[PDB]
RNA sequence: UAGCUAGUAGGUGGGGUAACGGCUCACCUAGGCGACGAUCCCUAGCUGGUCUGAGAGGAUGACCAGCCACACUGGAACUGA
RNA sequence: CCCGCAGAAGAAGCACCGGCUAACUCCGUGCCAGCAGCCGCGGUAAUACGGAGGGUGCAAGCGUUAAUCGGAAUUACUGGGCGUAAAGCGCACGCAGGCGGUUUGUUAAGUCAGAUGUGAAAUCCCCGGGCUCAACCUGGGAACUGCAUCUGAUACUGGCAAG
């Protein structure tokens, strides 16, 4: 359950992951103004069936590998 | 210390009495008001636009006898309770030892007091007090120490608490020789000309 | 404007009263009007048209009083890319609570008394005065 | 109770055929403890003969604030040729807290306790009228109702 | 080895200890889980002026709160039953 | 300027130049004196004042003023480096403080005898 | 300093830790990171907090307290919660 | 800590006074001696060098140096400028990025509201106690912009659908 997020499968030429970076927002801590982010993770697919160009909820866990500790939970959007 | 000198001399850098040495005459020749401070008496001082709010406080300075720093302190905090900053601060310089035992007739000079307290010889809501910079709060016990009631310095004194304007902020019977702050000297009742929109303003900057 | 569209409204007025000008017109818009409401009803116009039912037309009739203007002290502040939002312990008070400030609140825009009164932020928007 | 005080005594010089002159300047302001305020200034080949002067076009052409309790109210700020000036209302308690001009230009103004700072330049004879600026602007809490409401 | 001991914090000579629940190898008053109550040694009959917040301290007693001594005693040197 | 112009490369301070290097926080350092001299002043002004290059410990090497009528400041004589420039004297960025360590201070000054070195007159 | 990185990024199974994991090994895919600034160079223990200041902000991290690291230098394991 | 015991007795110094800056005279010197934070002082009548007389300011301390912030809105979100004072690329196209006419529906992410954990204690601050006061010690509360979560609000912003 957690929170996931509809981050973007940016990545996917690797096996049973998907690296995955996350829009986000922010006020600046001085000037005031709210600015996009990134949040770059390497989410896990066993079956691999995400996508490029596609959209899906990544949920945190256990550390799978160096770097991996999330998973697939939806693909929201998809096709390109 | 406090100054520790010439009363006169300190008077003439200010003009209008700064009570200190009194219980006799001062004032018009033995004193020379304003005829020569120093040397050049006669050489107008015209101060600056700060010259007054400094010239200003040797006045609300000397005539309580009290140092540079002790007095900031007491500015300082004399902002934070709340309420006009400004007269909030003449209230703590009142409601200290030394100008609150001297104005219940005890002691013909403040300096004169402040030796008093400093002696053991004075006494306050019971338990003795020898310290002048002590924020005696109103209701206090205030009365000199029995040990010691009828010595000269109090009794010389006592006798012109009459001419002195008598406090209304307060009660004191000469009798027992006792007395009580019945409540904060309210600005008016300070009878005092002296500007005090300058204390706030030379020690605001 | 070509940008921002508010951002001229409040313009528009500041502009005509400054030249002692009838009143000034824009296009209509569901916010606009949503500023207007705070401007007739809080005190600042006469009152404001309408015209096209596809193609509307705001109307806000100035006002002047001995011999200067009223609104004479109106700027935008929540603009685009600076947007500004700020909680109730934080609401605004134009010119020491003598002006207003136009706050678009979950509960519909109003002025900044509303704000307070009804208990909760919004968007803040401009400083009449 | 017309209140008046000097704000500065420049020289002021100008050089010519012969050789050179001067004309020393003086600055001044006017004003009564209710809230009114009439500045000036003049000169003249002398400190004094020229210190009447600007006074007296001082006390005459002024104007008045609608000075309250004796502070202020609302956000004042004037500005005025090379000098941008802010008051804010300050609490019974705090005196009056300004520089220079934007000092004496105060203390018979009627205002007692505010907290003000400029911005532009220092230049006295710009600084003054600055404040003044403000004033002019200084509306009181009443009358607004009238001018929007019904 | 959590506990409620007690922690000097009061100034020279006249000392003002600080009864706490914390570990049993934590500094002199360093480290530390909840304060439960004081105690000030001095006198001069001012109503109270050693509070001891008795029902916290069961709280913790219930798993393993070795209270040392002192402060074991101050449960009874004030109304423990009052 | 424009608030996302900043957020690219946000204002920054202009570090002050510390008029004073042979400082390392050290309000003051040790001496040598390499050798002293008796210079002029820059232009608007005359007479020939003293100043000696005096070594410091951390082998920072400069010269300093000699304040005060007289001195007997010699050669191997070793000194407190003070600080302080001066105008007359270029590059003079550091004084030699006056009665202490090897440098007396000055002789028969009764009126600021703080500076220099001069422990009260006579009593 | 504009490029950087092979146990490198991920996947299988062995092995391992108190426990997840290239932690390690074999094999396989050829990834992974980077201008939202990697890599490299200089510097620095981090925080509550401290100083200054109207505030925002700037400067700082001594003594008190929490955290981390270090114990002649480099390296290693043994006992044992 | 309290009592008593002689006896003013044993207990004042430092800096500054040309303008910023409170506080002036007289001598000695003569671009020499030296002063100097800045502007600048001195080449026979120096309030500016040195001494004295005096005064001014601090106080068991005073002054010099070193160091941070302030002033400095002098890196400016608050809170700045770019015709000539420093400052518009020689000019276009355009990716990323930033910005987005108008109406409705939907969403509820930005945002607003309330609740909850949590943001150690101690500094700080409000009130109030304990040292004779104060320094200092100490009770309670506020505060800790914060982070997240739960549920709501839907005006504007963003997303989707329809124009
Ligand atoms: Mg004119
Ligand atoms: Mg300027
Ligand atoms: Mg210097
Ligand atoms: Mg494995
Ligand atoms: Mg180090
Ligand atoms: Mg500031
Ligand atoms: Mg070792
Ligand atoms: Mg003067
Ligand atoms: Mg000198
Ligand atoms: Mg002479
Ligand atoms: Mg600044
Ligand atoms: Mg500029
Ligand atoms: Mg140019
Ligand atoms: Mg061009
Ligand atoms: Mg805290
Ligand atoms: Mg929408």
């Amino acid at each position: 359950k957690i929170r996931t997020l509809q981050g973007r499968v940016v990545s996917d030429k690797m096996e049973k992951s998907i690296v995955v970076a996350i829009e986000r927002f922010v006020k600046h801590p001085i000037y005031g103004k709210f600015i996009k982010r990134t949040t770059k993770l390497h989410v896990h697919d066993e079956n691999n069936e995400c996508g490029i160009g596609d959209v899906v909820e990544i949920r945190e866990c256990r550390p799978l590998s160096k770097t991996k500790s999330w998973t697939l939970v939806r693909v929201v959007e998809k096709a390109v | 210390a406090r100054y520790l000198g010439p009363k006169l001399k300190l008077s003439r850098r200010e003009g209008t009495d700064l009570f200190l040495k009194s219980g006799v005459r001062a004032i018009d020749t033995k004193c020379k008001i304003e005829q020569a401070p120093g040397q050049h008496g006669a050489r107008k001082p015209r101060l600056s636009d700060y010259g007054v709010q400094l010239r200003e406080k040797q006045k609300v300075r000397r005539i309580y006898g009290v140092l540079e720093r002790q007095f900031r302190n007491y500015y300082k905090e004399a902002a934070r309770l709340k309420g006009n900053t400004g007269e909030n601060l003449l209230a703590l310089l009142e409601g200290r030892l030394d100008n609150v035992v001297y104005r219940m007739g005890f002691g013909a000079t403040r300096a004169e007091a402040r030796q008093l307290v400093s002696h053991k010889a004075i006494m306050v809501n019971g338990r003795v007090v020898n310290i002048a910079s002590y924020q005696v709060s109103p209701n206090d016990v205030v009365s000199i120490r029995e040990k010691a009631k009828k010595q000269s310095r109090v009794k010389a004194a006592l006798e012109l608490a009459e001419q002195r304007e008598k406090p209304t902020w307060l009660e004191v019977d000469a009798g027992k020789m006792e007395g009580t702050f019945k409540r904060k000297p309210e600005r008016s009742d300070l009878s005092a000309d002296i500007n005090e929109h300058l204390i706030v303003e030379l020690y605001s900057k | 404007s070509m940008q921002d569209p508010i951002a001229d409204m409040l313009t528009r007025i500041r502009n005509g009263q400054a030249a002692n000008k009838a009143a000034v017109t824009m296009p209509s818009s569901k916010l606009k009007v949503a500023i207007a409401n705070v401007l007739k009803e809080e005190g600042f116009i006469e009152d404001f048209k309408v015209e096209g039912d596809t193609k509307p037309e705001l109307e806000l009739t100035l006002k002047y009083f001995q011999g200067k203007a009223v609104v004479e002290s109106i700027q935008r502040v929540s603009r685009p890319g600076l947007r500004i939002y700020k909680r109730k312990d934080e609401l605004p008070k134009v010119m020491a609570g003598l002006g207003i400030a136009v706050v678009s609140t979950s509960k519909g825009v109003m002025t900044d008394r509303a704000a307070r009164q009804a208990g909760l932020g919004g968007e803040i928007i401009c400083y009449v005065a | 109770e017309l209140q008046e005080k000097l704000i500065a005594v420049n020289r002021v010089s100008k050089t010519v055929k012969g050789g050179r002159i001067f004309s020393f300047t003086a600055l001044t302001v006017v004003g009564d403890g209710n809230g009114r305020v009439g500045f000036g200034y003049g000169k003249a080949r002398e400190v004094p003969a020229a210190i009447q002067k600007a006074m007296e076009k001082a006390r005459r052409n002024m104007i008045n604030v609608a000075l309250n309790n004796g502070t202020l109210q609302h956000p004042v700020k004037g500005v005025h040729t090379g000098s941008r000036v802010f008051m804010q209302p300050a609490s019974e308690g705090t005196g009056i807290i300004a520089g220079g001009a934007m000092r004496a230009v105060l203390e018979v103004a009627g205002v007692h306790n505010v907290l003000a700072k400029a911005y532009g330049s220092t230049n006295p004879i710009n600084v003054v009228r600055a404040t003044i600026d403000g004033l002019e602007n200084m509306n009181s809490p009443e009358m607004v109702a009238a001018k929007r409401g019904k | 080895m959590v506990t409620i001991r007690l922690a000097r914090h009061g100034a020279k000579k006249r000392p003002f200890y600080q009864v706490v629940v914390a570990d049993s190898r934590n500094a002199r008053n360093g480290r530390f889980i909840e304060r439960v109550g004081f105690f000030n040694p001095i006198a001069s009959e001012k109503e109270e002026g050693t509070r001891l917040d008795l029902d916290r301290i069961a709280h913790w007693v219930g798993q393993g709160a070795t209270i040392s001594d002192r402060v074991a005693a101050l449960i009874k040197e004030v109304n423990k039953a009052a | 300027a424009t608030v996302n112009q900043l957020v690219r490369k946000p204002r920054a301070r202009k570090v002050a130049k510390s008029n004073v290097p042979a400082l390392e926080a050290c309000p003051q350092k040790r001496g040598v004196c390499t050798r002293v001299y008796t210079t002029t002043p820059k232009k608007p002004n005359s007479a020939l004042r003293k100043v000696c290059r005096v070594r410091l410990t951390n082998g920072f090497e400069v010269t300093s003023y000699i304040g005060g009528e007289g001195h007997n400041l010699q050669e191997h004589s070793v000194i407190l480096i003070r600080g302080g420039r001066v105008k007359d004297l270029p590059g003079v960025r550091y004084h030699t403080v006056r009665g202490a360590l090897d440098c007396s201070g000055v002789k028969d000054r009764k009126q600021a005898r703080s500076k220099y070195g001069v422990k009260r007159p006579k009593a």
